[PDB]
């Protein structure tokens, strides 16, 4: 079990640690988080009490560094980093410990539903996706556009998903204009997953990805990229079984963890409708259709 | 984006552009079986591809072959129609190409979007004018090479015939537009009218009445009461 200790926090904030939230209050002795599951990827993140604009994070493996977070007074933000030094940084940690200023990971041991939101993201895929070689974490926030919007400004700071396109040339072979833009299997097995990211479980963690990035930090790209790869899914009649009823799994478990309130926002109603009710995989997503009808039938 | 009354004299301008009406490409006659259940069975059809500035009509004849074994035609036909407006733009030299392309209905607009890929500088619009060009096979010569025809064929016309020796394309294209919105609301007395006089003819080259400019006034007054007329039997005014 890993920590991410905290130097203090000198600004009030909401702490998230993956799908749980803290409200620290202005200079509350308060100095991290222990217990964090091995095994999964993780993100820290942050919304200022006095500035709810910019809900920002960092995607972390504690496998692959000792990891803290630190206020920037100059910047005006907490900021990861890594602590090279590692007998420093046990001794930071225990002291933390004896002191009871961390936070437990507060996962309930029946709970699986952070693994199941991040069944296939890795933190390699996630640093080729957001760009910054020199940190072993990933930086995240709302404001950030995607490589696809930008081409619709800065590109040191996009968010590099895999760019689709249904009425692109990569998408449709000359002489099957109609076959190709009707069913999209072509596009779906041929150029993404044999082409592009090699296998579904590459697909699905990018899509996994965009997801959560929408949801903590209200990222319209990243929302913009989730539906897209749901959409050229369910708009292929040709999918390997497998894919499918993993598909339905993963987007089970997306929809049963969006807050109630942002389902107006998070969710575009054209690409559930045609996904359940008409595409070729209208039949395939039964646990997701119906959560979906118990849970937002005004949106269906 | 859309083409409407307000940027209406953007037809007339120096940028080549392209009307493209497939309200005529997959025809069919309704028919009883001989167990009673009903049919159908498609009879020729066309696609009318007209540049408003100059008249120049590409008329390409859809032969029922196209449909032969194939499902969803009322799909199909959308997308054959832009198959064959992009292998027209394709023909064309370059500097005969189109820069815009507008659709006569807006369930044209991805079909022909995914045909263009290669032409990324073509714009592709919808259009909120009702215009009047379902009525192409109520003109006699386009509905005889229509019918005719035994095989897949392009036939080119002047819509205008040489109006434009003495009219603009504005006024050219305000008169076909009347004449076919006549011929859609009433087909025989349109007819009738264009043809009462019988010392007005058609020349062989060409598809309209060879009136002067006096009698084309006559002529356009008789198609507005028509219209006026048709609207009032329908509505009752
Ligand atoms: C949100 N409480 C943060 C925390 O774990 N700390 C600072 C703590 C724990 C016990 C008692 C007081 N503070």
């Amino acid at each position: 079990m890993n920590t991410v200790p905290f130097t203090s926090a000198p600004i009030e904030v909401t702490i998230g640690i993956d799908q749980y939230s803290f409200n620290v209050k202005e200079n509350q002795p308060f100095h991290g988080i222990k217990d964090i599951p091995i095994g999964h990827v993780h993100v820290i993140h942050f919304q200022h009490a006095d500035n709810s604009s910019m809900r920002y994070g960092y995607w972390f493996d504690c496998r692959m560094g000792n990891f803290y977070i630190q206020y920037d007074p100059k910047d005006g933000l907490y900021k990861m980093m890594e602590e090279r030094d590692g007998a420093k940084f046990e001794n930071i940690v225990h002291n933390f410990k004896e002191r009871q200023m961390m936070v437990s990971y507060p996962k309930i041991d029946e709970d699986d539903t952070w693994y199941n939101l991040t069944e296939f993201v890795q933190m390699d895929k996630i640093r080729k996706i957001v760009r910054k070689d020199e940190n072993q974490f990933s930086y995240v926030d709302s404001s950030m556009t995607t490589v696809q919007e930008n081409e619709l400004s800065d590109p040191a700071h996009s968010l590099n998903y895999t760019v689709i396109n249904f009425k692109s040339r990569e998408a449709i072979r000359p002489g099957h204009e109609m076959e190709d833009f009707l069913d999209k299997s072509y596009y779906l097995n041929t150029v993404m997953l044999q082409g592009i990211f090699k296998n579904s479980s590459n697909y699905f963690g990018e899509l996994q990805f965009a997801f959560l990035n929408a949801m903590f930090f209200g990222n319209y790209g990243s929302s913009l990229q989730w539906h897209a790869m749901i959409e050229l899914i369910c708009s292929s009649a040709t999918v390997p079984k497998h894919m499918l009823d993993k598909l339905d799994e993963i987007l089970y478990y997306q929809i049963k963890t969006l807050p109630e309130q942002y389902s107006d926002i998070l969710l575009n109603e054209r690409v559930w409708n045609i996904c359940l009710y008409s595409s070729f995989q209208k039949n395939s997503l039964h646990n997701t259709e119906k959560i979906m009808e118990n849970k937002y039938p005004e949106l269906l | 984006g859309a083409m409407n009354s307000s940027n209406y004299a953007e037809l007339f301008n120096n940028d080549i552009k392209l009307f493209v009406d497939d309200t005529n490409v997959y025809r069919v006659t309704v028919h009883k079986t001989f167990e009673g259940n009903v049919a159908t069975k498609a009879i020729n059809g066309c696609i009318f591809t007209l540049n408003p500035k100059t008249g120049h009509l590409f008329l390409k004849i859809i032969h029922t072959s196209v449909w032969a074994g194939q499902k969803r035609l009322s799909q199909l036909a959308k997308w054959k129609t832009a198959e064959e407006v992009s292998a027209l733009v394709r023909s064309l030299p370059k500097e005969e190409q189109p820069k815009q392309i507008i659709v006569t209905r807006k369930a044209m607009l991805d079909p022909l979007e995914v045909h263009m890929l290669d032409f990324p500088n073509i714009a592709i619009r919808p259009t909120e004018l009702r215009l009047p060009f379902s009525a192409a096979m109520s003109i006699d010569k386009l509905s005889d090479v229509v019918m005719k025809a035994t095989e897949p064929q392009m036939v080119l016309f002047n819509i205008y015939d040489d109006w434009l020796d003495r009219i603009s394309s504005y006024t050219a294209f305000s008169r076909l537009t009347l004449l076919l919105r006549a011929l859609k609301t009433n087909e025989e007395s349109a007819k009738m009218i264009l043809l009462s006089d019988p010392t007005i003819t058609i020349k062989s080259y060409h598809l309209w009445p060879s009136f002067t400019d006096e009698q084309w006034i006559t002529i356009e007054s008789q198609m507005r009461d028509l219209i006026l007329t048709e609207y009032g039997r329908k509505y009752n005014v």
